[PDB]
């Protein structure tokens, strides 16, 4: 979760707009203050200086324009995205020119995938955000892929950790690249958790960089996707789907085999789903070999139906061209 | 094959109908807007940002897009579209400029 400590002023008019936004960063960690026109988000200025302010151009009171250069003029430095449906270029000029993130434009229906449009133009920010040295920010990995590689290395989990009442060991098992297969687990409450094994070899470059975007982000599109349920029933396809479109729009073409898992401690529920990725599960119950050989980057929509075993204790090797791990979990 | 070549024509159609689903930003409004206003490096690069958004919004068959604007034809907005089709593992690359109304296929 990487703007957890930071806040976002998020102005719209549009309720059904505004929600959305207010469920994509609140599930990225961020406090956010809600603003109904370009006067409110004035006024609510005057208490705070949020990490970032979302807004319009059109909207009620005062316009988004108004509202920009009022805090430049002002002196304020406060990072602004601004998402329009203008039609005047003039708009996005004086919005350059007063400093914006960018300026983001809108369709008419399906606010919803505007979603990657967003994390992909804000994620830049979010890594340098930790970046507190302009040898080491987003652009010098990009441009650095030994950089890059290493900085993934550096990031690996330890082989052995707790997390949500779980004991969790993993350990590489071959070596065929500097990086080769990475690994990410995190909770995502104190009793249940997620994990995803990326191999990254087979885009080179751009699977280095969708490996530390996707550590990124990937914990906040699972809690996204709870948020929105009562039970918490993940739907890890759904998931997959969204990591494609997320790629794509971030400008990371190529081929990404990823395996992604879920486990619920009281529950006992094992989900797994494979793009690209094979493993075999042994459990008490059975041993399970799962293979897929068509990887993220290469089917428009990357959705895949998930497989769920009811187990206490399980372990998985996981293996691509890139090489082999084993994750294993048992009860603390 | 037939996929290039429906590809193309419809990324045509996107550009010339007006009635496109393409904002009206990017089809007429930078183009009229370079004819009145000095060149601007960072409108320039915001017109490249948002157009392939667009795009890669508007036709699910492109995998990678990259949109760069054309030096060479400084009388009038230039553009060229690198794509990458799924399923298909050679680039197309498309040039297109406006003159005379809308945009036409070099």
């Amino acid at each position: 979760q990487p703007l957890v400590g930071k806040q976002i002023l998020i102005v719209e008019d549009e309720q059904v707009f505004r929600s959305l936004l207010d469920s994509w960063f609140s599930s990225l960690g961020a406090t956010t203050v809600l603003a109904a026109d370009g006067v409110d988000a004035l006024e609510l200025l005057g208490g705070f200086t949020p990490d970032l302010m979302i807004c319009p151009i059109a909207m009620p009171r005062m316009n988004g324009l108004k509202l920009l250069e009022h805090i430049r003029n002002r002196g304020d430095q406060t990072p602004v995205l601004v998402i329009s449906a203008t039609e005047n270029m003039a708009d996005i000029a004086k919005a350059l020119r007063l400093g914006v993130e960018d300026v983001l434009l809108k369709p008419v229906k399906d606010l919803n995938r505007l979603r990657e449009m967003v994390f992909a133009c804000l994620y830049p920010s979010m890594f340098n955000s930790r970046v507190e040295r302009l040898f080491r920010d987003w652009d010098a990995m990009v441009d650095n892929p030994a950089a890059a590689a290493k900085l993934l290395q550096e990031l690996q989990p330890p082989v052995q950790q707790v997390i949500s009442h779980c004991r969790v060991n993993y350990r590489q098992l071959v070596a065929a690249d500097k990086p080769g297969l990475v690994l990410d687990i995190a909770a995502l409450s104190e009793n249940d958790l997620a994990f995803y094994c990326l191999d990254v070899t087979r885009a080179g470059h751009n699977g280095v960089l969708a490996a530390l975007l996707l550590r990124a982000l990937f914990n906040g599109l699972l809690q996204e996707q709870l948020a929105h349920q009562n039970q918490r029933l993940p739907e890890l396809g759904a998931l997959l789907k969204q990591v494609n479109h997320l790629l794509r729009q971030a400008n990371l073409p190529g081929q990404f085999p990823l395996l992604v898992g879920y486990y619920h401690r009281e529950l006992k529920n094992l989900i797994l789903v494979s793009a690209g990725l094979n493993a075999t599960l042994n459990t008490g119950e059975h041993q399970v070999q799962i293979s897929n050989g068509v990887p993220l980057g290469t089917l428009g929509n990357a959705y895949l139906n998930q497989l769920s075993q009811r187990c206490d204790a399980w372990q998985c090797q996981i293996w691509g061209t890139g090489g082999r791990l084993r994750l294993m979990l048992s009860a603390e | 094959s037939s996929l290039r070549k429906s590809v193309c024509s419809d990324l045509l159609t996107l550009f010339n109908s007006p009635h496109s689903a393409l904002p009206s930003l990017l089809v007429s409004g930078m183009p009229e807007w370079q004819v009145h206003n000095p060149s601007d490096k960072h409108l320039q690069s915001w017109y490249c940002r948002q157009l392939r958004s667009a795009l890669l919004f508007h036709e699910p068959r492109i995998a990678a897009l990259q949109v760069n604007l054309k030096e060479a034809y400084c009388h009038t907005l230039a553009i060229s579209l690198e794509i990458m089709l799924y399923h298909d593992d050679e680039p197309l690359t498309f040039d297109l400029v406006w003159d005379n109304g809308g945009w036409r296929s070099a």
